[PDB]
């Protein structure tokens, strides 16, 4: 094997990467990597993009519960599982989407907007915390406020020097799992210094009261990475690179001629551009064909091309970045260069691959867990009833009660037409049913069942004619 | 032929200096094991240490050495039982006796006596069964048979203090102890500033290295494990001179 | 990881970003920024072509309502919420849709206006205020009216720097969530010095008085960013080129000849040129043919291409910017290359997810705000009557009682019949059902029907065929 | 044969290289192999890209079980067959995906990402362990958890030579046969690691207690070759000739002018270029015509094309990496240049068939022993019951009992209603059943069965019309 | 000596000295198409056509 040697003629002489974990190889230069990538996505027209692509593709305008409970392994019954569903979706739908967006303590966001926020911190961090908490003070119904704390608070206590079970600020027992978090308060201006505070991950009851999100690379990964340290170079030097060509052009269209003479540097001016003394400024009003002695001149001079194949190299460039980041290049570049439907379709099937990974993880673990800790409230607070004659009680196994799947927005497709002959098609046959055709669009299909049985009685009394899903 | 990058040179170097630094630590566990037992104190000195004096009591009774009279070597070879003083020698410990440890001068001083050899031939007088014969001429110890009740052990190792090779056992000692006595393996504290952040401490053989950035470069290191040998009941044993 | 290191060969020893929240780096300088970003809205082409996309396609020509609340949760009854719903719908159309334009106290805006108002002041300086007063000494119906504060009048009082409790004239309390918010007073003149009010953000009660909408980024994020931080540099810069370039082609075509000779000014113009002693004006008819002596000489100086390469380089520019903002190249640029319609339709879908996000957050939370803040009024003053034997009264759950969706324009389709039939042959089976497709023309389904009930009556009375959709 | 001599006219005299198996041109140069594709994956867009097309095309978004027990080999009963599968399902399907992540012993993933880590692991490193070992104080119902080791950590113990029984910290007896593995503890403040811990690979009763999965190339290989060690030499100097293409292309664009003149250097400046005294900068106002003496001189520098063939020469080398990497050449470098549809299939259908053996080889072996260890001890604390007339115990054949087949996400076509009609074409004639079909959509026919059957009679409440497959 | 390939490096050169950046020509300056003519011909003369051979 010559990739473990020297090389071809021994041009990899010198490149001897250490053997160093995951752990040893992201926590040193932690803290940098993680302001360069929020430089990065505040200052440039495309890490701002494939945020913005990430959160309107993987999430969309509206994230639906939808509660299916394992009633065969508790042994409650069938009807009594369908009641206890839709009483916590109604619940949790009245909670949820709150207008006076009181879900979390500072009163800024609704519950979509939180898990947009928790996807969009990790793109560009590689992790996401949530802080569950209660209000005595508040006299709602539920007393469950939630909250997002940003990785940078989340440190070390005092800057001190790093330990075995204290790594980074997030604690480690004898073996991999965490067991509390240092954060820390940020007052920007000043004030007494930052003081670092003890959060447990979990209460003494089994509750969950604090979240952290990201997917591990090695065996032991303590703090996550986030996903430009790829293509970090690349996007700074392309933008050093577009700004030094910007201004490069400016200053070779601006000295539009020159003048070359042996009189005064005014005399000049008057006698061969045919500016007035009555430097000296020129009118652009008209032609003009100056008159020269044998000394002078006049010369037009003419710059570079202002595009010499700059395009095609941000292509490259843009191909590249689109290939670390995850969006497809036609999203991340707007260019759209003439492809057929083929061409089209296959990239769109490359883009959504992965969205659909990133939605089935993170989101979905985000909601799930924030699910779970509300409805301990709601079950314990009477809100809502358990079934009777149940095998477990609701501490032994939470995941049986909380048992959910999540519903994002579809995809736009690129015909309208062939999608919906597909799903038709597929209808009439066997292969799928109508709950998966109908999720596919962001429909709960229960509703629109309801919404169905409702028309066909709103046509029937206003005397028009009965739909064609009407039964004879 | 082959030959390799000056990296793959500096990874086999940095390997045997770590077997090197095993090696050593080790050696000197041993030497404190050793210097236990046939005396009962050892003292740790050095150039840069401040000395240190172990002691554990035992009793002048112990330690017995021939002298003028009761000598195994100037009294006749034939005509005569090893097997009545080493009775007498190990009436003076404290405890039942199950294993003896010769140094191979010792062990051909003993098998020289014929009447020990009259003890193997014997149909019903015994039960003993040695290997008189050569066993292992390589090896650091050579189990042999049991004689009588105890067993008998020869052991021949070796310590290098400066470029000399040393033997452990001094000339043909004898000792007389229990394989079952009551030995402690004591490890310190190690004092380092950056194992103690790390938050390492009681631990034997604490590894780190460090890049001094130096004019030739270099990186070092460093094995380090403060060690402590000692002995509960020291009076179990009885150390004998055997001249 | 190179990312956090030096980098390739050093090049990035310098690339030192500080580590601060949004807050550390976004309040020193948030005057100039919007200042920046307002005379690049005022001042380019481009970027108010986009503010014009953003109004038009968020929001359109009408914000229609529709009612929806939860009555299952309060156990009302069905017919009761309908019956409620139409009497709600119909006071508010007649409230907002004033010909006297009095919903606001400056009288110069409509419902529809105010919304597009508050997207676009969203879009360029990334929040929207408004607040909630009464006018007692007026006699109409409601009292209620809103007032659109600007971004800039929000300051400190005296102009004083950020205290901890007081972050760019935004009160904070323990938690981020804010209390009340410092305002200036109008000046147009330089002089007559301006005074500072205070305003709570909600009254005693819990009714809305003063209303903040903004997207936060991180954890504590006092006031938000507008879209425009991305691409502040790149299109002051080519607004730069665009104008130098254009003076530098003027400056160059204008020198269409060049003299050489040794005699007068006068006298060479005379003999060459053929102008008129009687510098010299010349007339531009015929053909001339001059006649030069040894000494003398005639140049028509060449100029160079006077678009070399400068359209791609504006191309790549654009599309930088477009990227940027979130508008689609060709929605910006009006380029609209030679494309087929598969990656026509695949840009509008593109453009389409981002302009449905921003109407569903943005415009619908503000107007869902202010249609609470005016049924409070309709209900306390008796104008619509509360459904009897409710379980909660209406203070006790906001939401619940005043749950509402809003219905924007509906999208142009590149083609016009395949919406269509997509359409009838989604209605015909049961994927979807009259009232999603008769809202994504923008339209209520229940308005329709009353529409076709009354047409059938009035063809079958005048003689004519019934319609297809009457019942036999 | 002139393959073995010396060449064509003595040019490949010098290639002469030596005969060893995979064990000694391996072994000697294994951790830097390792550590050299480790800083490939963290740092390149290319390597990351072909890690995330393995993941999500491999294995994708969720990887579920099917339980088949031999019902004939082990003389049982059909009936009884399928009533204990559908009770090791339920039974799993609560244990695998559970949302507090239990499974593995550092609670930071589920059962589908530990796969997906175990392709990747695979696909970099070469081979994959999995430990599986017991909580004896957990008061859950299931003890065993599984944790993840990277190839890394297994070692030799205290340095010592490869040996003729221990390679590279396996063991081996006297046959090719491994025993057990000596694991270190890696950990991050300092280096040089502490202990090395003995494990064997099997439990004295047959249970798994140690997981290696990976494809041997020969007949004697301890561990594998990640597949990296192809390509390992282009990429780097692909990315060392980009980075020297960007610098340089910055360089050469970043002088735009030359001025020669004898004054100093500050009124040089000051008479041509147009500066201000009062270096210095120039201000980029309008345009300039600057007049000269006969000594001054201006040049206005040209450089080379940005891009002078920089683009056609990495689309080869890409081409050459994706060969090498296994991705197809459209997928790894985002290219997708106008094509028709057949050579867009082909791609896809070539890329397919590599994907497919990759997840029916590695993920499925790693999958199927993680779900025999689970099944013993399910078995063990009797949350299921065999059946019995049993010939076989459990122990005696345990692949009789544990015989499952994996199903994970289907192929995306680049037609959506090709692969319908196809599907219907293949169900209408005998050719393929329902689980096939079924199957290549990521489905369980029993589970669409169990949603058809509920909802055909949801729908027979309501009063709609009977669906399609609703039997007369 | 080896030189270090990281960077973009401007050298100052003195009056004596020079650098000469060498132009080869093209790689494959018309052999495809000489390839084409040589193997039409082969395939002619084996029987199997262009497209099974080439």
């Amino acid at each position: 094997y010559h990739g473990g040697g020297s090389g071809f003629g021994g041009q990899l002489r010198s490149w001897n990467p250490p053997s160093e974990s995951v752990d040893a190889a992201l926590l040193p230069n932690f803290t940098r990597g993680n302001a360069r990538a929020d430089d990065l996505v505040r200052n440039n027209g495309y890490a701002a993009n494939a945020i913005q692509l990430h959160q309107d593709h993987i999430v969309g305008s509206f994230f639906r519960l939808s509660h299916r409970p394992s009633w065969r392994y508790l042994g409650i019954g069938e009807e009594e599982a369908r009641a206890f569903s839709r009483e916590v979706e109604a619940a949790w739908k009245e909670f949820a989407e709150d207008d006076c967006c009181c879900i979390d303590v500072e009163r800024k966001r609704t519950f979509t907007m939180m898990i947009r926020e928790g996807v969009a911190m990790h793109a560009f961090n590689g992790e996401l915390f949530v802080q569950a908490t209660w209000d005595t003070s508040s006299s709602r119904l539920f007393r469950t406020q939630f909250r997002m704390v940003s990785p940078k608070r989340i440190s070390n206590p005092n800057n001190t020097g790093d330990s075995r079970n204290c790594r980074a600020g997030v604690q480690i027992n004898d073996s991999g799992a965490a067991l509390g978090y240092y954060v820390s308060e940020d007052g920007y201006p000043g004030w007494m210094p930052q003081k670092w505070t003890w959060i447990p991950r979990e209460l003494p009851g089994g509750r969950a009261s604090f979240i952290h999100v990201f997917e591990p690379v090695e065996d032991g990964q303590t703090r996550g990475a986030n996903v430009f340290y790829s293509v970090m170079e690349q996007m700074k030097m392309l933008d050093t690179l577009q700004n030094t060509q910007l201004q490069s052009a400016i200053v070779k269209a601006m000295y539009a001629a020159t003048i070359e003479s042996e009189l005064d540097t005014q005399s000049a001016m008057d006698f061969i551009l045919g500016a007035n003394s009555q430097a000296a400024p020129v009118r652009l009003g008209g032609a003009k064909v100056p008159h020269l002695m044998p000394g002078d001149s006049l010369n037009l001079q003419t710059a570079q091309d202002t595009d010499n194949g700059y395009s095609v190299f941000e292509q490259s460039l843009l191909r590249y970045i689109a290939a670390g980041l995850g969006v497809s290049y036609e999203q991340l570049s707007r260019n759209y260069a003439q492809m057929s439907y083929s061409t089209a379709r296959a990239s769109a099937n490359e883009s959504w691959a992965y969205f659909m990974g990133r939605r089935k993880f993170v989101a979905s673990r985000q909601a799930s867990q924030m699910f779970l800790c509300w409805l301990e409230e709601a079950i314990v607070r009477r809100v809502v009833t358990l079934p009777s004659k149940a095998r477990f009680s609701f501490q032994e196994a939470r995941s049986a009660w909380g048992n959910c799947d999540w519903i994002g927005s579809g995809r736009m497709a690129i015909d309208g037409l062939k999608e919906v002959q597909e799903a038709v098609m597929l209808i009439e046959a066997g292969l799928s049913t109508y709950e998966k055709e109908c999720a596919k669009r962001g429909d709960d299909y229960q509703e629109i069942f309801a919404q169905q049985v409702r028309e066909t009685m709103e046509r029937r009394a206003a005397g028009l004619k009965p739909p064609a899903w009407a039964a004879a | 032929q082959n030959l390799a990058d000056p990296a793959y040179r500096r990874r086999r170097i940095i390997m045997q200096n770590m077997r090197d630094e095993e090696l050593a630590i080790a050696q000197v566990e041993e030497m404190q094991a050793v210097s236990a037992v046939l005396k009962g104190k050892y003292t740790m000195t050095g150039e840069a240490f401040d000395p240190v004096e172990v002691d554990m009591g035992r009793s002048e009774e112990n330690n017995i050495t021939q002298s003028g009279g009761t000598e195994w070597s100037k009294r006749d070879k034939s005509t005569y039982d090893p097997t009545d003083d080493i009775e007498a020698y190990a009436l003076n410990a404290s405890g039942v006796v199950n294993i003896i440890v010769f140094d191979p001068k010792g062990w051909a001083l003993f098998r020289s006596f014929k009447a020990v050899k009259e003890k193997l031939d014997t149909r019903r007088g015994s039960n003993s069964e040695l290997e008189t014969a050569v066993k292992d001429l390589g090896k650091a110890v050579s189990y042999k048979g049991m004689y009588g009740d105890v067993a008998i052990v020869v052991y021949s190792g070796q310590y290098v203090e400066n470029g000399v090779k040393k033997n452990f056992l001094p000339d043909n000692t004898m000792v007389l102890g229990n394989t079952q006595a009551r030995g402690l393996r004591t490890y310190g504290c190690i004092q380092d500033a950056d194992a103690q952040r790390e938050g390492i401490n009681a631990s034997a053989r604490y590894p780190k290295n460090w890049v001094t950035t130096g004019d030739p470069a270099r990186e070092f290191t460093m094995i380090q494990s403060a060690p402590l040998m000692l002995l509960a009941d020291p009076d179990e044993f009885v150390s004998v001179q055997l001249a």
